[PDB]
Parts: structure tokens; C-alpha cells; sequence
């Protein structure tokens, strides 16, 4: 995947991206991870929608911005606007979302 | 009138104990008679009663040896700790147990002639309201009497294995048993939903045995349900498994194992049955029919009023044998010294029952004093009862990735949010609830905990923020963590 | 009149967040500045303040290491437990230690965003009585500036390494270090008689250092002294080697090692040196002599009155920082919700600073709550305090044969008995003396602790049962045992 | 050495003796197990007294009569009289006492 690393090159790939999903981990969390490497999977798989993640810890600005509160935390942005939020470690309730938008 | 002494008491347990020693600094001449009469399966002990025998001192020995099993295995690797070839010796702990109980043996008995109190190893029992007949040493070759002044019966309970099951007295062991066992317990099946029954699931499980309880309804009746659900939680998690519901109905031995047939029809082979469904009144030798004192079934327990008199003037009973009193050692030795000072040192003292506070050792503690949330809305109207509450995690344990931990108090809105009852879920229950017990005595209220600093950082501060209420509808979940 | 807050707040620790967090619950635009200046060696952390980077969390985290480690080497054996092998790894603790500390970072981080204060990363300071210029991320390339109503200092305070000592601050590590550590600790001198110093060396030991403290003056000034004895004679039982009445003099590093030269003039090598000899407000980069603020050395404390203001109308203080004010989390937390409601609430409430309850986390733990035997004498005088107390053996150990505990309470014999002093030695002292320090502000006296009902066992039902005096000149050991 | 196991037995010995001494030991007692193997040494080593133990928990009727309080303790009976009485598990007390009456 790719891990976004500062607020200005957060609301860019949020501007000039259509579709993108973001994935709100802690590098101390476990459920954060575990659910990790199955994100990688969809990167590939659904090529209609540019997978990130963000660091919470690292991003203090952006982390404050979206409102994370819990990790793991998905939140599904489109037309630079976020429309849904997923909160767990559930590789089920991943799936029904980014099926939501993709696929 | 003449008796051969002022004071004769029957029971070397602690209310036994304790009552004589207390009339004995007051002038008294005590004589006390303590024999133990062999376990279902044979065992016996020293002086001393239940607790230090077969009950709170070997408990919490054992406790101690199985909570130190679950910090090995859950927690050590996190705090860098190694090592290899973990195993526990059950032989070895039980001599470590015996060893320890062997001394208070000693220490009780020297305890005793200080006091100048007669000490006799002797089977005893009633003649008529002044008399006492004992057998020296149980036996029944030699006969003996002895009258007093007043009579005191403190014999206790011993655990009650069911008549209507076949196999059980033959084949079950009992607490009486358990902290002396020459076997390894391997597999086993604790009948029963008391602290004991899952005092002693608790610890076999956590010292690496097979462990299954079989609960008819519920753990611990008496006790706040939702700390009761929440110990029984955790225990299923760590091993222990509930068959809910069902118990058994046949045992038979077959190849030095014991296949149990349950009420559903299931059976299982297990290496050792433990009953521990409920203790019975050690009445039946004592010839108390012939006095037409009243007793209560099925306690076999003898009724005494708030001033431990029976319906015979001369005779009283206190501690577990008594109907209707907690059966902790504190109790009993309160009472008893209570008695003795109304008896020879003119004391109008009464024995106070109200906010007696007690603990749990179970895998995941437990402590309490007072009212239950369920019955203070009984006794008092919900509408008329505050419930503060907060979940939260140990902090050591919290770190180990393995909630745990429940701070509960309850109030009486009418009376300014006075505590009426404190129950307390996780680590060194015992050690919190003590000076909790004590505000509650007090009559603390819900303000005055929000006024006291808290000790951080301990689980016990939680009861000093508490701010969550049941009818507030609001969450009180452990936060974090991760989130 | 206009301002851009509030309420300004200058000090993300558990004082700054708590006063913050309830100003803005009752209805303040507040604004939150913390930013972390570098130890000594260059160490720092995220947002929450000593409490939860550098001191009772981690502390308390590294203190269960410890004690799991004694419970292997001293009691395991007897209770059945075997292994081989068994180690500890320094560098795997301080992962899961930090890792649990960076989890609760970003709880207090949501935490306020939640209680809608606004959150600064960033050095701030007094401009004028009402302005306070910040820099963002601590660089002084862009200052700026925000104006309050209110303005709240609660920078707290750091711990001191003494000017006059060649070496020491660029060779020691403090309390900001140990809990960070990249290196094995290795051989270790703790400079200092303070709980931290007491606690560190504690754990360390316990870890498996060899650790030698480094006294000049009495270990646990202020604590009662009966107690802080029994503490140091512990450790000394343990293994910390101290040095009595000599300090360091000169620090040299060679070879990766360091050279202690003493006062005695006798030398020695260590692997690291920490200093833990008392901590200093840090006030020093906050502009204060500009608006001629009176604060006091050698605290460097900003002097406060009991509303928690400073001579500046406009500014106030909680917390470490502020003079007299014990350094406690909960202490700062609940003067921070006091002042944040006096002050957007109309409140009256005055922090009461009376009978806070505190617990040391040595080897062998001591809770405190209270006057001291000594300090009791002084204020009321000998004849007008009894002492009751008792030395006892702790079930648990005692049958190990590897007194542990004492239980004392301080009385005024002219009120009845009423309870101004708790103290307590042993396991679990922070457990055992929260309830306590209740029932001490509840105006509890000597009779109730006797009418209460103990739990039994447990170390806290000694006070239960407490008879001897101080001024009975009787014995107060522990019996037993064998014996 | 040679363990007695009655109160008949007992004043016997104390009876028809003249220097006698005495180990009141248990056996669930650590320190009394302890000084046990150098007390069998003086036994050979000091014929000018006869040696005894007596276990606590077994005869205790004569432990009641000698005040034994705690283990382990030496008792030494000239003339079948008791003159000293040593509580602990010291090596170098016990031979200071064996030493006052014996060599
Ligand atoms: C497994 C277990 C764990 C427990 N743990 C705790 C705990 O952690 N904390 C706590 O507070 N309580 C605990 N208890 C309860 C506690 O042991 C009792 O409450 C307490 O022993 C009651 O004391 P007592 O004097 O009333 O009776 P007992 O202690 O039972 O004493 C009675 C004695 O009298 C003897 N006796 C009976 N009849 C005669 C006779 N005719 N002649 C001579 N002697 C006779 C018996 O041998 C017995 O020793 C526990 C109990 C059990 C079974
Ligand atoms: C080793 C150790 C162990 C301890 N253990 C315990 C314990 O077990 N129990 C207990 O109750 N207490 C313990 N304490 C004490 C407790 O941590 C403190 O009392 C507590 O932190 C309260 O201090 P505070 O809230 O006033 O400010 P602090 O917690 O000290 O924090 C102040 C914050 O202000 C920041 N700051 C300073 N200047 C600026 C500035 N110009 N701009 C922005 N930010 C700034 C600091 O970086 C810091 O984050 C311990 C302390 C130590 C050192």
C-alpha cells in the first residue's frame, strides 16, 4: 500500500483522487495489525480505489481532523468528501464496504 | 450452686475458641472440647475448626499457588520474563499447605493454655442443661461427664454430599479432603456454585487440570448477579468449563476413574468428583432432641436468638452451627467473645450482623459488603436506589494483551446517596473491600468518596470517580485500548 | 471585554487536561498548550505530563516486573512451581511498557479533542497578564500570540541533577530516562532517599541488577519513619547495598563505564548513575519576573494561595508546579477541576489538601495516609496520641520461610480515639490503604476499626483487631512461627 | 540419639538419670530439622550427659509440663531437676550449653 505521512500530502491524494480509502492504524495496536495485511489484499483486488493508511501518531493534524477516536478506523472518501466509517478488526465488515464502492 | 466449671464449650473452631478464651480473661473457668469426627472419605485434622484446616488458610495458600501459575503464563512473557519447562508438583504444594496448617495447629494449642482455658480432645455431647458426657478421644469405652455453668455449642458444618445419588458419599471428595490429597486431582468435576465450588475450580484450573463445574441456575446466590456473571465469565475464559443446569446422577468407579451420569442423560469420566453444593449444622451427635431444643432443617442448625441464647436457658450457640449467621471465622470469633462478655463480664454489647463484608478468591476476585443492587431495589424501590458503576482495566494487566475489572457502588437517594452497598470485581479484593467495609459503616455517602483523593495509580481509586449511573442509560465500558 | 479564550492553559499533565477538560464541560472556549522540553540525555514523550510518560504508570509497570521476579525466585519453589532457565530481557519490558504508554498518549489526546479543548503542540509562555505567546513545535522561528480571560500555569516540574557534582548532568540518567531505556541498566548507583529513588532502586533490584543507593540523608523524609525503616532494612534483606552519609562527589566516563568518585573519597564503577534527589518547578522559560509573579526557590514553585492564585489576578496555578501542593496525580487533577469550577461555574469549593492517602511501590510497599507517630508527638504532643500497632507475618509468605507487615494507627486520646494517622507495610499497600484513607475523613475512630468485621485472610484485617500500645510497652512482634 | 514417645517414659528417664538434656523438636518445624543432624554429634562427642528428643506433637502431655512454646528448644535436667532451657536453632548456643554441664 502507501502510508500517508503529512497534512498536505493527506488533503491532496483526498483532492486529486476520485475514490480513496483510508486506513487509520496505531503501530502499539493489535486488532490494527491483524487486520493489516488483509487490507493489502484489496489494494490489488479492487483497483477502484486508491488504498492508504495513516499513522495515528505520526499525522497528529489529520487524526484530529477525521475525528479517530478508535484504531482500526476505515473511512471510505469520495469527491474529497467522507460519506461512510467503519470502526473494528472485522475482515467481514471490510469487505461489505470497500464492495460498497468498488466493485 | 456448684458446678465443675463456669463455662463449657463444645467446638475448637474459632467462635469456640474465641468465646472461651474471652471468658476465660473475665474469671472464667473454661473447659473446651474440641474432636474431629473423620471426613466421607476418612480425613482428619488438628485443633483449630474449619477455617484453618479445611477452609480459608489452605484456600488461600492454594490461591495464592494457582494466581502465581496465571502470572507465569499470561503475563511474564510481556514484563521479559523466560524460562522453560514450566510444571507444577501437586505433592510438593500440599506439603507446603499441611506443613503451614501443622503450625497454626500448634500455635492455636498454646494459644489455649495461655488463655487458661482446659483443653480436651474429646467427642462430646449433652446429658441434660448442666451436664456434658464426653468420650476421651472418641471412644466409646470410656464414658466421662462434666457439668457447667453455661454451655456453649459451636460445632460447626461439615459439607453435605446428597443421599439420593448413587455413588456420591462412596465415590466424591469434599473441601475436607481436597487440601490434602495424596492424588494428583487430574480431570475433575466440582458439583456445586458456591465461593468454594468455584474457589477451588478456580485454583485446580489455573494450577493446569482439567476443570469442569456443573451449576444447577446460578454462581453464588446471594451475591450482586452482575459481579457473579462477570466472575463466571472469566473463569470460562481461562479453562474452566459450566455444564448449566445439569448435575449428576450416578457415579460408578471403574478403573481407578469415575464415570458420572448426569441428569441429561450425558456422563463423562473424570479422576475426581468434588461436591461442594452447600455445608450442613454438626447437630446430630450432640443429643440435643433430648433437651427439645428447636433446630431448623435442612441447615440441621440450632436456633438462637440475637444473643446466641437457645431455648435453653443455660445453652447457647454460636458460629456456622447457629441458623441465619454468615459463615465467616470473623463472625463466629465476634460473636463469640461477644457472648462470653455479656455471660461473665456484664456486657450488654449485641452482636452487630449488618454490613459484614467478605471476599471471593476466585480467578478473578470479588468482594462486597452490603446490598446487592437487585435487592436494595427489593428492599427499597428501584426508583429510590442510585447505582454508580465503571468498567475498567487493570493496569498491569492491561499491558499484557492476554474488561477485567467492575467498581460498583449503591446508594439511597432518600438518604443523600448514603452507601449502602460496595462490590468490587478484580485484583486483591479482599485487601480493597476491607476499609471500604468499614465506610460503609460509617454511613458513608456517594459525596464523600468523590471528596477523598484518590491512591493512584490502584484499582481501588475507581470508587473515588465513579460517575456513570444505571439510569443514566450512559455507557460504562472500559475505554481504550486500542480506542 | 474580548479575548480569544477563556481560558489558556500552559501544561498538558493530568493538572492542565483535568482543569481544562472541566472548564470547557461548563461552557469555556478553552485552548491546551503542552509541549515536552528534553532530558538531561535527550529523552521525551507525547502528550498526559510525568503521571503517565515518566512516572506512576510506567513506575508501577516496571514495579509488577520486579515483584513477578520475586515471586519466582522466593516463593515459586514452595508452592510447587519449577522451571529452569529463567531470565529477564530489559529491552522486551521497555517495549511493552512504552507501547501501553503511547496507547494511553492517544487517549488523553481524544479525550480532550472530545471535551472540546482546543490541543497546542507548542512552547508557550507570559507575555503580559493576559497574553501568553506560544511557538509552535517548540521552534523559535515562528512565535505567536493568543490572549485568555483566565490564565492557568501548570508546567509541573523535573528532576533535578545538582550543579556543583562534576559530570552529573552529562552522565547520569533521571526518572525521565529509566522508564525509556535503550541499554541494559547493568550495574546501577541511585543517588537520593525519595520514594522514586526507593521505587527504582526496588525494581531494579528485583529485575536482577546489582544497585547501591547513595544516601545523605534519611530515606522517606516526612513519611513516618517506624516505616521507612522496615522499607530500607527490606531492601537491604533484598540486596540493595547503601551507602549511608556519602554522596558523589565526581562522575567520570571511560570506557563506557562510569567512575564514582564519593564524598568518603572511596570510588567505585558503575554501568549507569541515576539521580532521583528531588524535583524543581519548571517555571524557568515562562517569562514570570516580568510580571514580577512571586514564586520561591529552591522549589522554583510558583507561590499559590488556597484558590490556587497567584499575585497576578488573572493567573493561577495547580499542581507540581505550584508550592506545598503535594505531588500527586490525583491532587493536581482534582485543584484543576476545583479551580475550573470557581472559576466558569460559580463554585466555592476549596481543594481540601488534608489526610491524602499515598502509596510507595518498594519491594515491599508501604501506604500512608496521615500524621506519622513523630510528627503527631510534635503537633499534639506525646502524652495526648496513643499508637496502636502490631507487627504480623502475611499468610502468603510466611509459609515460605524464604515480621513483613506492620499495621499502625495514630489516635488522639482527647477526642475519643479518632484516627489522624494510617500506616501500613506490606503487599498491596495502595489497595489496602484507599478505603482506610476514607474512613479517616470520615472522622473514624479506634472503636470502629474494633467494630468492624475483618476479612479474613487478608493483611488489612490486621487494624481490625489492634490492641497493642505504643505506651503499653508490650511486645508487638510477630509471633510464630515455628514458635 | 533416642526419641521419647511417652509421659511414663519420660520421668523415667529424668528419674533414673543424672544429666540428662533435651530436644524438643516437630516435624513440620524447619529450624528444629536444621540444628537436628549437629545435635546427633554431641551425642557421641559429650557421654557425660544423655541425649533425647522429644516431639512436640507426640507426647504432648510432657509438652505441656515443660512449657514448650516454641521449637526448637533445649532443655538441661540435672537430677531430675530443670536448671536451663535454650529457645533456637544457634549451633554455637547449643554448644555453649552442652558445655556447661558435660565437659
Ligand atoms: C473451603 C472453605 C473455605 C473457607 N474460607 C473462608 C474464608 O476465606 N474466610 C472466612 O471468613 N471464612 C471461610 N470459611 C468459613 C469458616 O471456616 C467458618 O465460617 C468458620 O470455621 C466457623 O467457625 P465455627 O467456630 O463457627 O465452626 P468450626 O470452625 O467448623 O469449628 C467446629 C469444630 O468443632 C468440632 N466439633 C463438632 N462437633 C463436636 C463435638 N461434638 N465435640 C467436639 N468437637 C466438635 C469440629 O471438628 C470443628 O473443628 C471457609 C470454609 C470452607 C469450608
Ligand atoms: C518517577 C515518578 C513517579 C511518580 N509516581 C507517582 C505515583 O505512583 N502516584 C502519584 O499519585 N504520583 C506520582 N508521581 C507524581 C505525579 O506524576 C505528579 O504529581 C503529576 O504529574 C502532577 O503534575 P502536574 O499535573 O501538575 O504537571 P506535570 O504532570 O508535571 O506535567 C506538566 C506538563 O507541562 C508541560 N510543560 C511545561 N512547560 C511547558 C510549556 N512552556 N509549554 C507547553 N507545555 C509545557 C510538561 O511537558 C508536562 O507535559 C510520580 C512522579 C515521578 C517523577
Amino acid at each position: 500500500v502507501k502510508i500517508v505521512t503529512s497534512q498536505a500530502e493527506f488533503d491532496s491524494i483526498i483532492s486529486q483522487n476520485e475514490l480513496v480509502i483510508v486506513d487509520f492504524f496505531a503501530e502499539w495496536c493489535g486488532p490494527s495489525k491483524r487486520i493489516a495485511p488483509f487490507y493489502e489484499e484489496c489494494s490489488k483486488t479492487y483497483t477502484k480505489m486508491v488504498f492508504i493508511k495513516v499513522d495515528v501518531d505520526e499525522v497528529s493534524e489529520v487524526t484530529e481532523k477525521e475525528n479517530i477516536t478508535s484504531m482500526p478506523t476505515f473511512k471510505v472518501y469520495k469527491n474529497g468528501s467522507s460519506v461512510d466509517t467503519l470502526l473494528g478488526a472485522n475482515d467481514s465488515a471490510l469487505k461489505q464496504l470497500i464492495e460498497k464502492y468498488a466493485a | 450452686h456448684t458446678y465443675d466449671y463456669d463455662y463449657v464449650v463444645i467446638g475448637g473452631g474459632p467462635g469456640g475458641m474465641a468465646s472461651a478464651k474471652e471468658a476465660a480473661a473475665h474469671g472464667a473457668r473454661v473447659l473446651l472440647f474440641d474432636y474431629v469426627k473423620p471426613s466421607s472419605q476418612g480425613t482428619k485434622w488438628g485443633i483449630g475448626g474449619t477455617c484453618v484446616n479445611v477452609g480459608c488458610v489452605p484456600k488461600k495458600l492454594m490461591h495464592y499457588a494457582g494466581h502465581m501459575g496465571s502470572i507465569f503464563k499470561l503475563d511474564s512473557k510481556a514484563y521479559g520474563w523466560k524460562f522453560d519447562n514450566l510444571k507444577h508438583d501437586w505433592k510438593k504444594l500440599v506439603t507446603t499447605v499441611q506443613s503451614h496448617i501443622r503450625s497454626l495447629n500448634f500455635s492455636y494449642m498454646t494459644g489455649l493454655r495461655s488463655s487458661k482455658v482446659k483443653y480436651i480432645n474429646g467427642l462430646a455431647k449433652l446429658k441434660d442443661k448442666n451436664t456434658v458426657s464426653y468420650y476421651l478421644k472418641g471412644d466409646l469405652s470410656k464414658e466421662e461427664t462434666v457439668t457447667g455453668k453455661y454451655i456453649l455449642i459451636a460445632t460447626g458444618c461439615r459439607p453435605h454430599i446428597p443421599d439420593d445419588v448413587e455413588g456420591a458419599k462412596e465415590l466424591s471428595i469434599t473441601s475436607d479432603d481436597i487440601f490434602s490429597l495424596k492424588k494428583d486431582p487430574g480431570k475433575t468435576l466440582v458439583v456445586g456454585a458456591s465461593y468454594v465450588a468455584l474457589e477451588c475450580s478456580g485454583f485446580l484450573n489455573s494450577l493446569g487440570y482439567d476443570v469442569t463445574v456443573a451449576v444447577r441456575s446460578i454462581v453464588l446466590r446471594g451475591f450482586d448477579q452482575q459481579c457473579a456473571v462477570k466472575v463466571k465469565l472469566y473463569m470460562e475464559e481461562q479453562g474452566v468449563m459450566f455444564k448449566n443446569g445439569i448435575l449428576p446422577k450416578k457415579l460408578t468407579k471403574m478403573d481407578d476413574k469415575i464415570l458420572v451420569e448426569f441428569s441429561d442423560k450425558t456422563s463423562e469420566l473424570y479422576d475426581t468428583v468434588l461436591y461442594a453444593i452447600g455445608r450442613k449444622g454438626d447437630i446430630d451427635g450432640l443429643n440435643l432432641e433430648s433437651l427439645n431444643m428447636n433446630v431448623n432443617k435442612s441447615n440441621n442448625k440450632i436456633i438462637a436468638d440475637h444473643l446466641s441464647c437457645t431455648n435453653i436457658p443455660s445453652i447457647f450457640a454460636v458460629g456456622d452451627v447457629a441458623e441465619n449467621v454468615p459463615e465467616l471465622a470473623p463472625v463466629a470469633i465476634k460473636a463469640g467473645e461477644i457472648l462470653a462478655r455479656r455471660l461473665f463480664k456484664d456486657s450488654d454489647e449485641i452482636m452487630d450482623y449488618s454490613y459484614i463484608p467478605t471476599s471471593i478468591y476466585t480467578p478473578i476476585e470479588y468482594g462486597a459488603c452490603g446490598y446487592s443492587e437487585e435487592k436494595a431495589y427489593e428492599l427499597y424501590g428501584k426508583s429510590n436506589v442510585e447505582v454508580f458503576l465503571q468498567e475498567f482495566n487493570n493496569l498491569e494487566i492491561s499491558a499484557v494483551h492476554r474488561s477485567t475489572c467492575l467498581a460498583k457502588l449503591v446508594c439511597l437517594k432518600n438518604e443523600d446517596n448514603r452507601v449502602i452497598g460496595f462490590h468490587y470485581v478484580g485484583p486483591n479484593a479482599g485487601e480493597v473491600t476491607q476499609g471500604m467495609a468499614l465506610a460503609l459503616r460509617l454511613k458513608v455517602k456517594k459525596k464523600d468518596f468523590d471528596n477523598c483523593i484518590g491512591i493512584h495509580p490502584t484499582d481501588a481509586e475507581s470508587f473515588m470517580n465513579l460517575f456513570v449511573t444505571i439510569s443514566s442509560g450512559l455507557s460504562y465500558a472500559a475505554k481504550g485500548g486500542c480506542g
